[PDB]
């Protein structure tokens, strides 16, 4: 009798949202439906373009029901407020959405409440102004959850999906596969933070006050994560956006999506995570996440930069190109904060920088660099990461590089922190080495025969080549 | 240094309405003056304009209904950071 | 669907 989607987000051991408010920017809603009645306030903020009654509030009512609905919702408690930025045909404008986001901020300034979650179950093409407003609203401390988009395409070409400092959500079905339907389906790629149930999702139907309907979409998926987020913020109201994002990733089911459904180049960029509620089991733990940069583009001096959130530390830095035409990567300081910068080679199509960004309070981290000697550097403190770059066209708390390369070690003073280094090598397209359960991968690199790159996937270090050795640095309290 | 942007997905563009975004520290009083200045310079050129909304709280700037003819003029006003042509969003 | 609205337009 439990809808498949609510079972799917239930963790393997388990035991809301009322201190939290969730804003919905969508179509109009039927606020008297029994799933949500008395839990949703319609603001009657309205900003919509002209067309060109049951149908008008169908989309929004369903999503309001997915988030907080008493029978079929994720966060059955939670309070909601709705803004109308989509007309009866489900069309809105960027300008209308900005006015809506601005309205939320104004409301908050005039009558402050607790943590806010804003669900934006909508998408248009990439918008500089829309992404900036989302970012700006995020730095003010508001959590934003958005739909990846339904075009079976790279979510980075869409807004607010592509917007920095926002949780972007793709859709999976009852078989945990990406939803695909002809030329339509879930978006994917490095701007998607995680997936959630978004096919065949039962919820309030605006046909009648007790009716239910199944709908599908990245909007439905995003709604599960808004509900999950409302619960997490009720239990731990002081979470910053980065702590909330690291928790959503950590408590997700991992490696359950068959990534064959995605285009080849997006498989590596797309997180294989299906959202879940945190368990009853939770004392402090080390959380890390993998952040892919934008592709550097083909310029000879091109750099890709992967950054962490203000309250995270960059513990390691790696890079990857499909050609293997690569000058490696380095950790360099910038505004008093470390970023991961990767360098394109002459004639390369471009490269990605791949940061490992972690929540580590009481950490003092620095970088130790040595120019080309093989080349070696150590933490004279625990080693959390090795990076290496070169300027040539071709070839124990210690990092070792090629004799012609510079080598960079990330070293942290982190009392209460233990780290170990695990190595693995073989004859081979890909070599793999995982930290043990209860350990967190902080760094992933290849021992210095021609490597495309290395990157962390959850707690597994992957090295890609055309005598190769994967090296994982694993830490814990 | 002020730049213009419009939606890459051509069917989703909505020409004739523009979001004018001003530099970060611009004050609401300046946004208003800048909008009026645009309307005055436009009127002298024979163009009607309408200020639909003045932004403050997230981004400073304003929303304006006008012919795109005025964009060169608008990009040169004091405080302008960039201008974006409005475009469509859709329920997902 | 045009464009990915209401359940994949389906
Ligand atoms: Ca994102």
């Amino acid at each position: 009798s439990i809808p498949w989607n609510l079972e799917r987000i239930t963790p393997p051991r388990y035991r809301g949202g009322s201190l939290v408010e969730v804003y919905l920017l969508d179509t109009s809603i039927q606020s008297d439906h029994r799933e949500i009645e008395g839990r949703v306030m319609v603001t009657d903020f309205e900003n919509v373009p002209e067309e060109d009654a049951s149908k008008c509030d169908s989309h929004g009512t369903h999503l309001a029901g997915v988030v907080s609905g008493r029978d079929a919702g994720v966060a059955k408690g939670a309070s909601m407020r709705s803004l109308r930025v989509l007309n009866c045909q489900g069309k809105g404008t960027v300008s209308g959405t900005l006015i809506g986001l601005e309205f939320i901020r104004k409301s908050q300034l005039v009558q402050p409440v607790g943590p806010l979650v804003v669900l934006l179950p909508l998408a248009g093409g990439y918008s500089r102004v829309l992404n900036a407003a989302c970012q700006r609203l995020a730095r003010a401390g508001v959590v934003l959850v958005t739909a990846a988009g339904n075009f079976r395409d790279d979510a980075c070409l869409y807004s607010p999906a592509s917007a920095p400092e926002v949780i972007t959500v793709g859709a999976t079905n009852a078989q945990d596969q990406p939803v695909t339907l002809g030329t339509l389906g879930t978006n994917f790629g490095r701007c998607v933070d995680l997936f959630a149930p978004g096919e065949d999702i039962i919820g309030a139907s605006s046909d009648c006050s007790t009716c239910f309907v199944s709908q599908s979409g990245t909007s439905q998926a995003a709604a599960h994560v808004a509900g999950i987020a409302a619960m997490m913020l009720s239990a731990e109201p002081e979470l910053t956006l980065a702590e909330l994002r690291q928790r959503l990733i950590h408590f997700s089911a991992k490696d359950v999506i068959n990534e064959a459904w995605f285009p080849e180049d997006q498989r590596v960029l797309t997180p294989n995570l299906v959202a879940a509620l945190p368990p009853s089991t939770h004392g402090w733990q080390l959380f890390c996440r993998t952040v892919w940069s934008a592709h550097s583009g083909p310029t000879r001096m091109a750099t890709a930069i992967a950054r962490c959130a203000p309250d995270e530390e960059l513990l390691s830095c790696s890079s990857f190109s499909r050609s293997g035409k690569r000058r490696g990567e380095r950790m360099e300081a910038q505004g008093g904060k470390l970023v991961c910068r990767a360098h394109n080679a002459f004639g390369g199509e471009g490269v990605y920088a791949i940061a490992r960004c972690c929540l580590l309070p009481q950490a003092n981290c620095s970088v130790h660099t040595a120019p080309p000697a093989g080349t070696r550097v150590h933490c004279h403190h625990v080693l959390t990461g090795c990076s290496s770059h070169w300027e040539v066209e071709d070839l124990p708390n210690q990092c070792v590089g090629h004799r012609e390369a510079s080598i960079h070690a990330s070293c942290c003073h982190a009392p209460g922190l233990e780290c170990k280094v695990k190595e693995h090598g073989i004859p081979q397209e890909q070599v793999t080495v995982a930290c043990e359960e209860g350990w967190t991968l902080t760094g992933c690199s290849a021992l210095p025969s021609h490597v495309l790159g290395a990157y962390a996937v959850d707690n597994t270090c992957v090295v890609r080549s055309r005598a190769v050795t994967a090296v994982a640095i694993c830490c814990r309290s | 240094t002020a730049t213009f942007h419009r939606c890459a997905k051509d069917p989703w563009r909505l020409p004739g309405t523009y979001v004018v975004v001003l530099k970060e520290e611009t004050h609401l009083s300046q946004s208003e003056r800048t909008a009026r200045r645009l309307q005055a310079q436009a009127a002298r050129r024979g163009y009607l304009t309408k200020i639909l909304h003045v932004f403050h709280g997230l981004l400073p700037g304003f929303l304006v209904k006008m012919s795109g003819d005025l964009l060169e003029l608008a990009l040169k006003l004091p405080h302008v950071d960039y201008i974006e042509e409005d475009s469509s969003v859709f329920a997902q | 669907x045009a464009f990915g609205x209401f359940s994949f337009a389906g």
